[PDB]
RNA sequence: AGGACCGAACCGACUAAUGUUGAAAAAUUAGCGGAUGACUUGUGGCUGGGGGUGAAAGGCCAAUCAAACCGGGAGAUAGCU
RNA sequence: CACAGGUGGUCAGGUAGAGAAUACCAAGGCGCUUGAGAGAACUCGGGUGAAGGAACUAGGCAAAAUGGUGCCGUAACUUC
RNA sequence: AAUUCCUUGUCGGGUAAGUUCCGACCUGCACGAAUGGCGUAAUGAUGGCCAGGCUGUCUCCACCCGAGACUCAGUGAAAUU
RNA sequence: GAUGUCGGCUCAUCACAUCCUGGGGCUGAAGUAGGUCCCAAGGGUAUGGCUGUUCGCCAUUUAAAGUGGUACGCGAGCUGGGUUUAGAACGUCGUGAGACAGUUCGGUCCCUAUCUGCCGUGGGCGCUGGAGAACUGAGGGGGGCUGCUCCUAGUACGAGAGGACCGGAGUGGACGCAUCACUGGUGUUCGGGUUGUCAUGCCAAUGGCACUGCCCGGUAGCUAAAUGCGGAAGAGAUAAGUGCUGAAAGCAUCUAAGCACGAAACUUGCCCCGAGAUGAGUUCUCCCUGACCCUUUAAGGGUCCUGAAGGAACGUUGAAGACGACGACGUUGAUAGGCCGGGUGUGUAAGCGCAGCGAUGCGUUGAGCUAACCGGUACUAAUGAACCGUGAGGCUUAACCU
């Protein structure tokens, strides 16, 4: 139910170790607008992969 | 898969009948006893069939002296020699399994004309 | 004796003229196709790597493609080997066929169990369940004590627990081969083996006879 | 152990004594006393007059 | 698919009407019997004047189940009800002379060929 | 497990899941382009284009089965009468999922879903 | 007619599972008993601490009861920790 | 506590119904102040279940079952 | 026997098998006559026992539907040490 | 300044003083079946009635229903019948309050897991250039039960009754593994019947709500009661035991020299994991063959170019899955959805027409609809890139090549 010993700060940090965010690799750039974005997903001017997809 | 349905195929029966649930029906059935390979009949109302090509299935209940006796055949097995429709009835349902529950008067099912 | 790479295309049924229905496993024994042999002196056994099935030429990697081209064989979706016993020899193009099989009566089928994920102690240890009622509180299908008191005052190795149940290397043995079909490259063996359809099923002749 | 009683102590211990003889099928419990022995005693004597009764019965038919 | 508890109907005329299965026997641990298994069984209901009488502990042979028999070619044969035939203790054959309803090959055997000889019918 | 089957139950009982699917579709039909989760949008592909290809074919039944399916007679018109011909050529995929970034309420991965011949 | 019957409101609280750092310092959901009476309920009033009240369980008397609570005697006393 | 609790009176629509029960609605009022996914074990709250049917268990606990109106019919015992 | 220690008394019934139950006997450790005796229709969320029906209670669990559990975003405790 | 108590349940694990199965000696062992002792712990080792029971008696099984240890194993795993509070009553003791290892009826069982442990599952680094595969197998785990029938043979044995060893074949029980072809279960995602009510203007037709409103069927999957397979044979070294040859001890002696047989135990054989096996192994294949500064001059640091093999990431996803992971595919494309065709399931849709006073019936019609299925199909979505990964890989010996 309850810890006997309060833990270490070192061991919480080692708990931790595996809490680290991943940054995005790299950002596609759209070919016609030049804006980068994510993989896979529109502009937030509204283009993808080339076309203007969608209005604001 | 195409394999499977290839294998299948070429042990299927090509001369089985167009019965229907509620047809009063007669299955003959080779059966051996010492080395002598006779065919005991087994007319009754078919209740359930069961449609998956050699897989493919149907069950016949009569009432033998008595007890209620239901008998799932397998279609394409060759035990089974011959299927025939000695009276064909009218029914609203694809499985006649109420008929479990019903004897005598009550388990009659009309006759289907036409 | 060596033994063929298959894949599982399903089950059906023979009906023999006797009246039995056989299930039968119907087992794709396409063209396995030898593209290395190992032995004593450089390797350090004997065995023959085969290869089977077609590979997208895009998909296959270099260095896969390389140890395929060194053999002269076509690319196939995966490799196995099979230990070679005294007295078999095969040269590295070489195409085994079910043909093989003709000769054998029983075989053993290897292959991976289909995964069910992670399960509890009642499926996957037949652990019994407890009461479903009478007072029971929170722990009908729980695994009950899990050990002793003070001594040992610990779970020793190998206690039956929940955790991931099948998705594993399993082997059926001494299956009786139904019918074995060049023609068409079919093996019929009797009763359900490993895996789900389309698995790879490794078929050897059976060790136990 | 006996039944029902009272304690811990209780539920624990073995008191209580059913002697049994191998030749006749007859037995005698007792679990009277707290002490083991003193039951055993009591169950013993008890097995005892048993015996000459049985002894006497068989006399008598 | 009898087990203990289970009550059958009585295919013979041996005088009971219905029978518990006290006993599957021929193994331990043994589940179930189907049809040609032997148990043992307990007179619960029987006629007036008849060769067993209630009560009476003894054998019986199951020629009848609900859940029915596979033959090889995987055709299934059910019935309404349970059903078996009382045997004796020792000698393992009927204790009745005339079997009742439909019965099967199954029971056809060495031990069994009176009662299948007996029966009406035979599926 | 889950071996082979198919359909998001989406955290809703079955009742509310399929009234949702019922908007949804509807909504689509009405304005030709929504704004929705991914898998929302995923889900909805197995219900629009069904309906979409039931419009192709102009029957009295067809019109009725659409209406039970959606019930909005405006919807049923404009599928019957607009996109049921404007997709009369087109074998399938009537609709496409553009995927739009993550709302903020929730950083629930959203997706505009659109007719084909929209623009 | 009825401390009659079946049954909602209303009054209760027999079983259950849930909860047991609760949604809740006693509840929930499912069933359960009474339901024109020795009923139930609003508003106001009266009974006071060895005192009250009690169809009586040492029950209840402001989440406190084999002697309430607050302040005081008071830093009681403590061969014990 | 923006707490599944407690809090007296009055008003009392429709269709079914004996009904202020229950079901679906009106007038009117709400979706209960974290969502999004996924669809492991296990827990909770439910549904169904071959054959058997209390063998469960301290105990049929819990579930399952019974369930309405009319008419026939209804034993021991009884303070009638 | 809400009372019997010895005691699972003995005999009978019920069950394949009954330390409980019912009927007897009386050998009442240690019933007994308003701290009432023996009966008793009716009533009981009362104790014990048996039967029919019914059933996942169980043989022996299987699947399914929802709420958690799991992952993502936001907020963000606790006992313990 | 708390170590929760009998029994039940669930899970066990060890000991051997062995209950069954295996091996053997002696027998007051003819046979069958026993008795007794020695070896042997591989596996197995009952359901009910009664009682809170452990125990035990009884019923019926079984090859057998072993005996013990483990906080008389196991309540941060369940129960709460017994015990061990408060209510009440009987017997009994007491003048009485009350009391009894007398009896009786009633009576709250908390804990989100830090560490060890164990079951699963990943990330990091390492393994000395990097990468993709396939292996070897140190080591570890799993498995190991047994009945009945028939043959041998009514032979051996025996006065008869009865009735074998050894060896062989079949078919079961229990347990385990796999699977879904069959038989079935489930199938709130398929079809249908039907009650009440509200709505779609109304009729007709539909939808909502009532536990999926209540039912009847049922596809895929998952599944057991369904049906395949398993336990071994063999080999080695042995146990008790049995010997052979053989002296010490002219004989005798299984032992001292030497040689042999000998069991479910041991080591193998069968199945699975397994190179973090840091003792980091092997085999095959693939990939990279450029400059110049600099100095504290060494397996040193830097800046331009360069960026491979491959990897990851993203997307479409899966009979993979808690999450990671693993697998499939990404237009040179069937990875998912859709669509087409089929199958399956349900059971003759709607509309119209005819018959009927009408409920309804019949025709069009085995119709309509049909999820997770099968075979096809690029219609929609799987983007051109970008990112990580480099630029021939230390020293010392030996052997070769030249
Ligand atoms: C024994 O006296 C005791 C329970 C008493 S309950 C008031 N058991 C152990 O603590
Ligand atoms: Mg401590
Ligand atoms: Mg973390
Ligand atoms: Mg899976
Ligand atoms: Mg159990
Ligand atoms: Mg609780
Ligand atoms: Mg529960
Ligand atoms: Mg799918
Ligand atoms: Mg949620
Ligand atoms: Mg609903
Ligand atoms: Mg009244
Ligand atoms: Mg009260
Ligand atoms: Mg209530
Ligand atoms: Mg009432
Ligand atoms: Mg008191
Ligand atoms: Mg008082
Ligand atoms: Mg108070
Ligand atoms: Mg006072
Ligand atoms: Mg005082
Ligand atoms: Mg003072
Ligand atoms: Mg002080
Ligand atoms: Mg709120
Ligand atoms: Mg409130
Ligand atoms: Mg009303
Ligand atoms: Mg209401
Ligand atoms: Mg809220
Ligand atoms: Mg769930
Ligand atoms: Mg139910
Ligand atoms: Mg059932
Ligand atoms: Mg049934
Ligand atoms: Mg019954
Ligand atoms: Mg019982
Ligand atoms: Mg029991
Ligand atoms: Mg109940
Ligand atoms: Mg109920
Ligand atoms: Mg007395
Ligand atoms: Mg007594
Ligand atoms: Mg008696
Ligand atoms: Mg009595
Ligand atoms: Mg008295
Ligand atoms: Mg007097
Ligand atoms: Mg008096
Ligand atoms: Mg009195
Ligand atoms: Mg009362
Ligand atoms: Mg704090
Ligand atoms: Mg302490
Ligand atoms: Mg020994
Ligand atoms: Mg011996
Ligand atoms: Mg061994
Ligand atoms: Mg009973
Ligand atoms: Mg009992
Ligand atoms: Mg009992
Ligand atoms: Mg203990
Ligand atoms: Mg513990
Ligand atoms: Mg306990
Ligand atoms: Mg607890
Ligand atoms: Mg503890
Ligand atoms: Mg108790
Ligand atoms: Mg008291
Ligand atoms: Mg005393
Ligand atoms: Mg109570
Ligand atoms: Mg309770
Ligand atoms: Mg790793
Ligand atoms: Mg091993
Ligand atoms: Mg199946
Ligand atoms: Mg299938
Ligand atoms: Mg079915
Ligand atoms: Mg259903
Ligand atoms: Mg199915
Ligand atoms: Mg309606
Ligand atoms: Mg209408
Ligand atoms: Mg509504
Ligand atoms: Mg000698
Ligand atoms: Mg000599
Ligand atoms: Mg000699
Ligand atoms: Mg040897
Ligand atoms: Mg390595
Ligand atoms: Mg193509
Ligand atoms: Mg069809
Ligand atoms: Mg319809
Ligand atoms: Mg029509
Ligand atoms: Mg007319
Ligand atoms: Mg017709
Ligand atoms: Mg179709
Ligand atoms: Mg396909």
């Amino acid at each position: 139910a309850v810890q006997q010993n309060k833990p270490t700060r070192s061991k919480r940090g080692m708990r931790r170790s595996h809490d680290a965010l991943t940054a995005v690799t790299s950002l596609s750039v759209d070919k016609t607008s030049g804006e980068k974005h994510l993989r896979h997903h529109i502009t937030a001017d509204g283009y993808y992969r080339g076309r203007k997809v969608i209005a604001k | 898969s195409n394999i499977i349905k290839q294998l299948e195929q070429e042990q299927m029966k090509q001369d089985v009948p167009s019965f229907r649930p509620g047809d009063t029906v007669e299955v003959k059935v080779w059966v051996v006893e010492g080395s002598k390979k006779r065919l005991q009949a087994f007319e009754g109302v078919v209740i359930a069939i069961r449609n998956r090509g050699l897989h493919s299935a149907f069950t016949v209940r009569k009432i033998s002296n008595g007890e209620g006796v239901e008998r799932v055949f397998q279609t394409h097995s060759p035990v089974v020699d011959s299927i025939s429709v000695k009276r064909r009835g009218a029914v609203r349902k694809a499985k006649l399994y109420y008929l479990r529950e019903r004897t005598g008067k009550a388990a009659r099912i009309k006759e289907r004309l036409n | 004796m060596i033994g063929l790479v298959g894949k599982k295309v399903g089950m059906t049924r023979i009906f023999t003229e006797d009246g039995v229905s056989i299930p039968v496993t119907v087992i794709e024994v396409e063209a396995n196709r030898v593209t290395q042999v190992k032995d004593l002196a450089n390797d350090g056994y004997r065995a023959i790597q085969v290869t089977t099935g077609a590979k997208k030429a895009n998909r296959v990697t270099k260095p896969e493609a390389g140890h395929f081209a060194k053999a002269g064989v076509e690319a196939g979706r995966g490799l196995w080997e099979f230990r070679l016993a005294e007295g078999e020899e095969f040269t590295v193009g070489q195409s085994i066929s079910v043909e093989l099989f003709a000769d054998v009566k029983k075989v053993d089928v290897t292959g991976t169990s289909k995964g069910k994920g992670f399960a509890g102690t009642v499926k996957r240890w037949n652990f019994r369940t407890q009461d479903a009622t009478h007072g029971n509180s929170l722990s009908h299908r729980v695994p009950g004590s899990i050990g002793q008191n003070q001594t040992p005052g610990k779970v020793f190795k190998g206690k039956k627990m929940a955790g991931q149940m099948g998705n594993e290397r399993v082997t059926v043995q001494s299956l009786d081969v139904v019918r074995v079909d060049a023609e068409r490259n079919l093996l019929l063996v009797k009763g359900a083996v490993p895996g789900a359809t389309g698995s790879d099923l490794i078929v050897k002749p059976a060790v136990k006879a | 152990r006996t039944s029902g009683a009272g304690g811990q102590h209780v539920n624990r211990t073995e008191s209580a004594v059913r002697i049994t003889h191998i030749p006749t099928g007859i037995v005698t419990q007792c679990q009277n006393d707290r002490s083991q022995h003193k039951n055993k005693d009591q169950a013993m004597k008890q097995m005892k007059a048993k015996l000459y009764e049985l002894e006497m019965q068989k006399k008598n038919a | 698919m009898i087990q203990e508890q289970t009550m059958l109907n009585v295919a013979d005329n041996s005088g009971a009407r219905r029978v518990m299965c006290i006993k599957v026997l021929g193994g331990s641990h043994r589940r179930y019997a189907g049809v040609g298994d032997i148990i043992k069984i307990t007179i619960k209901e029987a006629i007036p004047r008849g060769k067993v009488k209630k009560g009476d502990v003894l054998k019986a042979v199951v020629v009848r189940t609900k859940k029915g028999v596979r033959r090889p070619d995987g055709s299934v044969i059910r019935f309404d009800g349970n059903a078996c035939v009382l045997l004796n203790n020792n000698s393992e054959q009927p204790i009745g002379t005339r079997i009742f309803g439909p019965v099967t090959r199954e029971l056809r055997s060495e031990k069994f060929m009176k009662i299948i000889s007996l029966a009406p019918e035979v599926l | 497990m889950r071996h082979r089957k198919s359909g998001r139950q989406l955290n809703r009982n079955s009742s509310h899941r399929q009234a949702m699917f019922r908007n949804m579709a509807g909504s689509l039909v009405r304005h030709e382009i929504i704004k929705t989760t991914l898998p929302k949008a995923k889900e909805l592909r197995r219900v629009v284009e069904p309906l979409i290809t039931l419009a192709k074919t102009d029957s009295v039944a067809n019109r009725r089965l659409a209406f039970a399916r959606t019930r909005d007679n405006e919807i049923v018109a404009k599928l019957f009468n607009e996109l049921g011909p404007r997709f009369a050529s087109r074998a399938g995929g009537y609709t496409r999922i553009l995927k739009c970034g993550f709302r903020a309420g929730d950083n629930a991965p959203m997706a505009y879903i659109e007719l084909v011949d929209r623009s």
